[PDB]
């Protein structure tokens, strides 16, 4: 079954590599898996709960290098399916990317840390800490692309400015007012000992966190506090709230631009004007006969080949400024371009008639 | 060779009118209309930015030859025609049937005729199944 | 007073089920009195309040049972007017409605569990968790259709890629500074005396309660601690921005887009249609004599079947295509078709004036 | 029966003009002029779309057989027909005055006769009351 | 002096009554002072620091009392410039105003505990309460037109879905979450005795204020605690977010619409019809003259009336739908004015050119 | 080298004035030193941590104190190389700068706390002082333009109202909070002592800080607390989230505004007419001659130097209109402008088609 | 008074072209249009909904005398032109100056005559100073 | 001195036409069209904004003679010219390439000829190196 073969290797791989939609399931149950795992991990440390946690966490590993391998060996099968991991050497070259690479590893340790554990040599330590830098490991994997990091970064560049001058100011204010309550409590107050635990204070106090440890106790201290406290907590709390609200206009942005779409005529025009390009052949019979149609609708070789690399210096240009169409310039450049044609015919217009009005 | 430099100088000429050693805007799309298809003074002015490097607003000798030494080998023109076929590709392996650019590239933009897209097919399509890869193909025509 | 009968009825079915403005202020006295009731219940549990407290339980227990069946009476009767429930079948069918049964259960376990009280043999533990449990399933009838649960899934899926950001960098903040801070800490603070303590720990402090139980008391500790918080915080914050801010600014694009309104084109158009394809019968005295008037204004029999479908159909679409208009699908389509159709009309006008030169 | 298919073929040649086997846009538009409405080429193109399946640029028979086959009941059209109604029912509740619908229902879009309504109405309204209940009429007609 | 006397006065009004610019500077003093004041009320109920705070609080309430009896003399003399209260009559219907009498009862109500104190029989609780009292007073006067509420309650009607969905899964949570970890810890720990006490922790902890009083100390307390709050902050943090979010977008709106102007044009219209239609007079020689004047340009009486009328209707609505231009409703509807003027006058072009053909 | 040694000087100036891009490493680095210095300084002030702090604080004194020589002495050459201060009497009027000599203040005051320290007779704490405070002098000029003041300062006027209105109703709901949980605690509790007390614990509850140290613990003051917390903590969370959405709002509309560019036009236009109104001369032969051209293309003297000037004013507008341009005020202006254009010229052509007829 | 209901009568008489007791778009476009002024089919459109309340699409007679009846003090026109002056009241107390509404007044809109300007002064400015007051003069017209 | 006075009003009443005392829109738009360049009219009317403070619509002889009195200097003038070479500025150190002047100056908005860029580079380039200063060459002119 020829069809069913590369139908079921598709969708495996469209499963572990490309979950658009329902295959995503697949994924949240192995995170949850793993994350399971990492939870009985910290069972594992507390000394009071070590059998049954240990009995679970072992069974569990079992379970989890099994469901890795079989993982790792379609998923070498899947990009097999794909044309660029065609072959023997194919899969062998995606079997080298940086992420199929670190996974194999962590399979290895998860395995080698079981049989040590089998052997009995390895300490129960050795094998707590490997385990669970596996699991975060393999919950780090879990990206497989950094898309996460990336947005992120993105989104903080984006707001450089604001997210720099909301760190600043927080940082005078926390300075300032840490200062000023400390001087205004230190001896009268245990808790402000020394400046190190006013600054303490503040950066509890001003993200509001407030374990309690920490709190003026002296009127003067109180009030600056009151004071200081009020517009410190909004400056920390800035950037949280700064982030969120860019998230989200980001979102809406996107769920527009990338919803208009109506695009690959610029790709089209580049595949054509490629194919025209490779056509300037040798005079040979491929498509430079096309050529000598194409001539034929107007020595002259330098031209034909200098068009042809035109369109596609030109449509290459096209499709890199339609690759992220921006609705501004869009909407900005076509009503620039449609008016002042409008303008220039209504023109033609008026000549047009006064030459008819003269004849 | 001076065979190709000749044949350069030949259609220089050709192109040019008035005979100043340059190509101008009226001078392509005049050679382009009795090619048939009749562009835009747009077209014709993103021509004259992308050959010409000292903004004369013409084509010189000079840049049509250094243009022309410009085979696609020496173009980093990979990334480009990797990204439109992508776009086109719907199902992102890297396989596109035979049939879907027969349905769209040949009636969407530059629309080309059967015996184009069916050469498309022949060269892309080594093996003649009509699952054409674009990742090998456009790398061995940027070979 | 048949007009008055069927006013009064449709204006309690309307503030029973449709509550559009004033009618809500009823509703918030329900819920109030619900609300109330649960409150007593709390006051229940301590042993302290227990006779006042139950007192006042047991009459707003009866209250609230009578209120209910009277309401559910009512609604019953407004459900009769609808005429999808019109008749006694049709007022049985609309008793079916989920909400509907669920609401009687209710109402026949609060009457079971007064009743039980009366007798006296029911524990009282019995009957509190008995009427606690119907207090909240009559707070989640409230809604009655799921509008709050469809509201945040849909806000959270639009938001899904930068709430998974937020949740993926707060957890790997959250891992690496409770662990830093447990080895800062371990054995010199008795507060981290195993990773699990350090994970409380720092998921108290990321989340900003800061409850005072935990908290670092080592130089090295703090200062990780410092670090590692000043992000954490933010990072624990997002979702909640992100979602503030992807509420606002549906808000803001529904009360565009609603506010648009002017509609009910294409649903004409599929009522014109509709009409006119039933109307193709068989040669009877209904609108196919004026099908003869329609194929007037021209075997052919076929033909007019079919032009009718088509209209059916594509009215049809347009009502899908107009059921949620989108801004910038209108206006971007809406200038595409205006500026190109002026254009070809502007060169319409140079092909006619040349040939007039001609003339 | 035969009789169907002999009146779908004599109607489909007398659309068919230049007698190619199918019906263009334009066949369509001038037959459509002699009705007496003149359309425009979009709302000709949405037909060629919506008859063919193969995106032929035109009707042709077999589709044309298939679309006159499938009968309303038949088109789950219960719910677009129902959601149209409710956009113009302003109650709520499914009862639309036939005033209303005198009113708009031919002041609107395809505006209808007066006979056209009347007879909505006492099709619609077996009650004859005036209160048009649009649920069991679009189900009994899609019945 | 008479034209330094109006303009004198009528900056009092502008700064006293309308602050656009730097007269705020002003106003916020007497906000400081007035706040100060109640600063010192508080240092006024500590029993430690009574003498130097009920001295100075003395001295700041004679100085209040001076400065609020001159604001008010002088508010007085500024209303009366306004011509709505000219005259002995208008300054006194303007000091009906429900704030003016409010402040003047204040005022009343300062002297009168103040000449209390004097006499010494009032005790100090009464004038301590009552300076409190009228302090406070003050304080919401500060206001003078109920802005802050109004602007508060438009955009929390205009969130009124999205926040009742945060508060009711809020609530959800926190009611879930309470009785989840009260069963997990009930006898274990000491803080959650009755469930009225899980419900404080919740509250606590979802609000994230986290006291530090209440908390879990099982391990299955402590992991729904997590599980729980990860999410119930969320939820509770929402209504903040949204209500800012909102804000911003809101003053975005304005700052765009308000900025646009370019209006008076009905208002213009309005003047001119209501002129014209008092001008149907009886035949005198006010304007009517002027309608003898319209009438010229043309028993006929009545249609120059119904005309008038007529410029008038028509000018109200006009206002009325120019009173807050919608940038959304003005773009759209001057689009497809302006398209289908354009189309049919292109249609005009093509039928005037065919007849001309036939010419 | 002239060359090489300018394109030097100016790469300098760029990255240690105008750091566009890569330069900010450096910066960076530079704060990062003075960060650090800045945190041994606290380690100074802790009595344990005494002698290793100190000592590194002398190295990195030391090293600071070099390096801001060092940037100080090549930024006066960079500030050479602008041409507003070339030659020394520029480069002196550079080093007027405030910042400038703020830095040079702090350079001295570094060199002359080393120094004592060398001599012995200064006391610890006054050189500690010293050194903390012109860390936080250099961390403060570490801005060098204000710009996030300025940000924060227009950011919060632009949502003014908003603001205030969060302050005051949260204000108003902290008092009336604190007051109702006193009146039922008083007594009970002994945190709430006095009302002091009170609002102490609602300041620290609203912000949710929480430290725990006050907290209601009577069923009427747990009661009143919940009430009034759960809008409270809303409130006073408002302000961060509002200026957090303005801020996102300012930089995607910054991101749109700033990133249209297509401007130099009315610049362009500035410069001619200021180039033309200058050649206004006393008949030399400098552009007057051009000026005979300009008139000669038409006593008259005059209306050539009015029409020039005319010019530059003209000029000067548009420039001052195109400093920073308005999306809508463009567009609308355009739309409204091209419409009304198309509208006379349709006009137009309805009169001339009209007169041909008649032709 | 009779006299009045003639004066209608004849009048709506005049109004109407052809005779069918109605005024329709054209005859208020044609008699206004004798009167100097073109309007445009909104503004009669915008007249024919005004008067209008069964929607006929013209104006009737028992529609033009009740809107015949309705004098100013019974038209709740109060709000309007007292928003109406305040938008262009720039001090915002109420007192405008006579020669501000000449430089706008007669300059935006329906501009008016100098005559007429001025009558509106010597009409809301009874004291002769310049500083009209809006909102008496509003309140004494609509009394 | 009376000599520029009898210049102003030669001029003046070279400009005008119908002999009123004041220039008036067309007066303006003929005169400079007269020079070549042909104006718009919102061009006109900035003019007679700009020179007239009674709001004429046109532009008098006082208005036209303290328009005259006020030279570069006395025009606060400086910030304007400042910022508009700035914005040229790409490198911001305050140096501009006379190149680029005579690729851009020369090349956007009121085009000038060679001589006049090469006027002003040797007015500005007192150094005569390329690298125009702006800001001493502005400051310099409305000394
Ligand atoms: C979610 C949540 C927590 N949350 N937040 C609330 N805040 C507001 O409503 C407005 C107050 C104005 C109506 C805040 C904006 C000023 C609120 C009110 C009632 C109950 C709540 O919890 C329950 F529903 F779980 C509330």
């Amino acid at each position: 079954r020829n069809a069913f073969y590369r139908k079921l290797q598709n969708f495996l791989y469209n499963v572990l590599e490309r979950p658009r939609g329902w295959a995503f399931i697949y994924h949240a149950y192995v995170f949850l898996l793993v994350f399971s795992c990492l939870v009985l991990s910290v069972f594992s440390t507390i000394k009071e709960y070590e059998k049954s946690s240990e009995g679970a966490l072992y069974i569990l590993e079992i379970v989890t290098i099994v469901v890795f391998g079989v993982e790792y060996f379609v998923r070498i099968w899947a990009a097999g399916c794909c044309c660029r991991y065609r072959g023997w050497r194919g899969r062998l070259k995606f079997a080298r990317k940086p992420f199929c690479v670190i996974d194999i590893m962590v399979l290895i340790a998860s395995i080698a840390v079981l049989a040590a554990g089998s052997q009995g040599n390895v300490f129960a330590t050795s094998a707590l800490r490997s385990l669970r830098f596996l699991q975060i490991l393999r919950m780090i994997r879990m990206d497989r692309r950094g898309g996460t990091w990336k947005l992120l970064g993105s989104v903080v560049y984006a707001h450089s400015k604001e997210l720099v001058t909301a760190w600043y100011i927080g940082f005078l204010c926390l300075i300032l007012a840490s200062f000023l309550v400390y001087l205004a409590e230190k001896g009268e107050n245990d808790h402000f000992d020394t400046y190190a635990d006013a600054l303490w204070w503040g950066l509890i106090t001003l993200t509001t966190i407030g374990y309690g440890d920490k709190y003026p106790q002296t009127w003067n201290g109180r009030l600056l506090a009151a004071t200081f406290t009020l517009i410190g907590v909004s400056f920390f709390a800035l950037p949280a709230g700064i982030l969120g609200s860019g998230f989200a206009l980001k979102v809406q942005e996107q769920h527009r631009q990338k919803h208009f779409e109506k695009r690959r005529n610029p790709a089209a025009g580049l595949i054509q004007s490629a194919w025209r390009f490779y056509a300037t052949n040798l005079s040979r019979t491929d498509l430079h006969s096309t050529w000598q149609y194409y001539e034929r609708t107007v020595g002259l070789k330098v031209s034909i080949r200098a068009v042809c690399v035109m369109r596609f210096l030109v449509s290459k240009r096209k499709f890199k400024e339609s690759l992220r169409p921006y609705d501004v310039m869009d909407v900005i450049e076509q009503y620039s371009a449609g008016h002042l044609d409008m303008l220039s015919r209504i023109k033609s217009l008026q000549s047009r008639v006064d030459q008819i009005v003269g004849r | 060779t001076e065979e190709q430099i000749a044949e350069f100088k030949e259609a220089f000429s050709l192109f040019d009118k008035d005979g100043d050693g340059t190509i101008t805007t009226k001078e392509l799309g005049t050679v382009m209309r009795s090619l048939g298809q009749n562009p835009t003074e747009a077209e014709l002015q993103d021509m004259i930015n992308e050959v010409d490097a000292d903004g004369n607003g013409t084509i010189d000798f000079p840049e049509f030859l250094t243009m022309m030494a410009r085979k696609m080998k020496d173009t980093d023109s990979e990334e480009e025609i990797r990204e439109a076929f992508r776009v086109f590709d719907k199902d992102g392996n890297g396989y596109i049937s035979a049939a879907e650019l027969r349905h769209v590239m040949t009636n969407l933009g530059e629309k080309l005729t059967d015996e184009e897209v069916d050469e498309m097919i022949r060269e892309a399509d080594i093996d003649g199944d009509g699952q054409v890869n674009y990742e090998e193909f456009v790398q061995m025509m940027t070979a």
